[PDB]
């Protein structure tokens, strides 16, 4: 179908969306681990603001923990609980 | 709860070959690395090597590579150690432990075990014991003589575990027929030898024996 | 392979005492050590591992230090139940080594041994073969003698010996001693006596019966 | 806390729904401003089973979406664009 | 189907000031851009600017900076453009036309405009016509004559727009004395001037007039 | 700003004729440039964007072409209902500017005007005037002429004429003279008669009345 104007333009509006982010990204000190999942999925900041001189912040977030299974090889291998930062509200603010 | 239960120990000649199998419960198999150690009678323990229950990838202590394999079952959800061309030195109880929960950092400890399961690398046959009773002639002596048996172990418990303070079940000494042998004694109140039954549980599963042997005084037509 | 050599290799100590046992790496390995406690007859137990964090449920009575080369396992009270073989595990490279153990046993006050002699059974004497057991319940220290006589006349070479494991409650020892004979010995003599000698008994105990007398 | 298993089967490679820049899509249409200037398409994302495998289009689809278009000075108005969308993600090596 | 309906005009001073209406209907008022376009009578055609009705910012001629002003009312639906300091030269017919729907470029064409408003800058008085009828197989012509009316326009329609066919209404005249006269006529079977009734219908709204005159032999 | 200037500013072309008109900007505008057509009392509408996107609803007949500063808008076969002017836009630049305009007419055969004399009301004489109406009907060329006579003296500047927009099916036009007089002077006078003079017709055409009969 088409997707009319009003509704595209409210979906793509600044907001919290699942985003898939590298484990080894948020952690750059863990680089002799295997992660399984490598990424995990996190509420991040979002879409697009009303001009170009905004962009969508983060201005509210929380801590969310997720089961990691961590591999290094040759030694071992087990699961265990990570810590990962989410985003539960954005604004749109001047760059 | 978390539980290793191994199974599969028993008498092998050198030479021979056996499988090993440790059955996990009480959590998820695949996400916790499966290791195995051994501990020679008397002796130390040593760390065979490790399996990942994941992906099903083994690591393997140098000296342990040419005769040792691992592998898995993940749908029943167990381990396997194999291990041929054996030798007495490879007489041991033989481990499988469970790596642990992390936290911070991964530390690669032995979180769980399992009881562990006894190889022995021997050419003599299985024999089951006999058992004779130990008669109670203030507190009372009685046990029960488990003799001439092969190879280890022998269980021994009284009046199925509701009996336990009080008894002393010695190690096996082993006979110039190369057969073993042991007691195992309880202590009890000498006022209670009429009313009180006294029945020792002998498992010998080497050989499918278990044994209920009743002991209680014995009645003589003379006395001193 | 990293070599992790502990000392002492045993040591006694008394209820309520500080305990330490020290493990040697033959080479760096940070703080990547473990610490386990195997008691008579099960799996080892996990007490301490990164060199200093105490495994949950376990006694704050034990902790750990060291770093490099140089680790200690601390018992601040040592109890009863503390009776065990004591193994360090490093975890920095592969293979993962333990070092050669170190046994615990409890120190405590002197006990004399209650003696009881078992003449064989019937069913036994049968099958050709009698055995007699004398037993030596619940002493200390473990050093005892037994020494059987078959109408007064010292017998040798015929018995076995066997010790169980120090009590975890007591700190107690005790002792079986299986003497054999034939069926025919047996029946030629008629008194049969163990002696006991240990330190808790100011002179030996004897314990006897007769053949065929209760 | 989320469990492994669960957080590995939502982590894994497949279509997600992705916020992307209009000008990106269509770098020739050079002096407009578009409101909104990004949209939601389902794109591939997530990870593989391990480092040397990458997630990757194998079938994809369009969708049309009206968006407006603004010369600055001279109109405004709304019509229709299309943009390309994925179906079907495979892990491939790099 | 999408309309724009114009309203305001009429009769201003010069030095004077008026609002024009621009209603529009039949699609999404906010989606697309309003333009405003002016006639002078008789001439060409000047655009006057646009405004964006999404976000309310114009965009003037320059010539039109000073005296002319846009503006919105969203919830109407409405633009509005607003007039001062007339001069002559500013009476013209004033027309608003949305931008088009784009397929894959923008092309700044007028798609739907307004049906026009005149604007009369003058500081004469309004005056309302007087309606006379034109009297009457062959043909017959009869009509009426909408004399003396100030300012434009005056619509005709004859039975209240059921008869088009064969009618002329004939541009305005100005007379001498400054006042609009015209005259529409239609023509007829002549055997129907029996049966039929002719009614001509004059509007001259500036005046507020709305006359039915019946034409009869 | 951009001058747009349009050629020729008006002219003739019978049905089936391919007519062209040309727009000349005063500076390069690219492609662009659009085409509009407005009818007598209408908005203008467009035919074409972008020099020749033909818009949707328009006849085929109608294209353009050209770049630049030259453009050029092809009736390919005019049609009757073409009567139009045509403008140009160009969309280059701020402000949006357009051509002057360029009227078409059609030509077609020679009709006579069918004539027609109306006597002031009797509403209108109430009120102290009299209007003479003169009607010549649906006629080809637009030139005409018409005379009037009160009691055969030839009138001179009393009278006013209006001439209609081509008719858009059938190309004619049609034109009124009103003879505006005193209700007085209306009656002194016995015979008002209006002369026509047309190129369909051989000898003048005289519509007369005779007052209060």
């Amino acid at each position: 179908e088409v997707v009319k104007f009003m509704d595209v333009y409210q979906r793509s509006y600044c907001h919290p969306i699942e985003t898939l982010v590298d484990i080894f990204q948020e952690y750059p000190d863990e680089i002799e681990y295997i992660f399984k999942p490598s990424c995990v999925p996190l509420m991040r900041c979002g879409g697009c603001c009303n001009d170009e001189g905004l962009e969508c912040v983060p201005t509210e977030e929380s801590n969310i923990t997720m089961q990691i299974m961590r591999i290094k090889p040759h030694q071992g291998q087990h699961i265990g609980e990570m810590s990962f930062l989410q985003h539960n509200k954005c604004e749109c603010r001047p760059k | 709860e978390v539980q290793l239960v191994e199974s599969g120990g028993g008498l092998v000649q050198p030479g021979g070959s056996l499988r090993l199998s440790c059955a996990a419960s009480g959590y998820d198999f695949d996400n916790y690395g499966m290791n195995w150690v051994r501990q020679a009678p008397g002796k130390g323990l040593e760390w065979v090597g490790w399996i990942n229950t994941y992906t099903g990838e083994p690591t393997y202590a140098a000296d342990f590579k040419r005769r040792f394999t691992f592998s898995l079952d993940t749908s029943k959800s167990t381990a396997y150690l194999q291990m041929n061309s054996l030798r007495a030195e490879d007489t041991a109880v033989y481990y499988c432990a469970k790596y642990p929960h992390y936290y911070g950092s991964s530390h690669w400890y032995f979180d769980v075990w399992g009881q562990g399961t006894l190889v022995t690398v021997s050419s003599a046959s299985t024999k089951g014991p006999s058992v004779f009773p130990l008669a109670p002639s203030g507190t009372a002596a009685l046990g029960c003589l488990v003799k001439d048996y092969f190879p280890e172990p022998v269980t021994v418990s009284w009046n199925s575990g509701a009996l336990t303070s009080g008894v002393h079940t010695f190690p096996a000494v082993l006979q110039s027929s190369g057969l073993y042998s042991l007691s195992s004694v309880v202590t009890v109140p000498s006022s209670s030898l009429g009313t009180q039954t006294y029945i020792c549980n002998v498992n010998h599963k080497p050989s499918n024996t278990k044994v209920d042997k009743k002991v209680e005084p014995k009645s003589c037509d003379k006395t001193h | 392979d990293i070599q992790m050599t502990q000392s002492p290799s045993s040591l006694s100590a008394s209820v309520g005492d500080r305990v330490t046992i020290t493990c040697s790496a033959s080479q760096d390995i940070s703080n990547y050590l473990n610490w386990y406690q195997q008691k008579p007859g099960k799996a080892p137990k996990v007490l301490i591992y990164f060199t200093d964090d105490l495994h949950s449920g376990v006694p704050s009575r034990f902790s750990g230090s060291g770093s490099g080369t140089d680790f200690t396992l601390t018992i601040s009270s040592l109890q009863p139940e503390d009776f065990a073989t004591y193994y360090c595990q490093q975890y920095s490279t592969v293979p993962w080594t333990f070092g050669q153990g170190t046994k615990v046993e409890i120190k405590r006050t002197v006990a004399a041994p209650s003696v009881f002699i078992f003449p064989p059974s019937d069913e036994q004497l049968k099958s050709g073969t009698a055995s007699v057991v004398c037993l030596l319940n619940n002493f200390y220290p473990r050093e005892a003698k037994v020494q059987w006589k078959v109408d007064n006349a010292l017998q040798s070479g015929n018995s076995q010996e066997s010790v169980t494991e120090q009590d975890s409650k007591d700190s107690t020892y005790s002792l079986s001693s299986t003497l054999t004979l034939s069926k025919a010995d047996y029946e030629k003599h008629k008194v049969y006596a163990c002696e006991v000698t240990h330190q808790g008994l100011s002179s030996p105990v004897t314990k006897s019966f007769n053949r065929g007398e209760c």
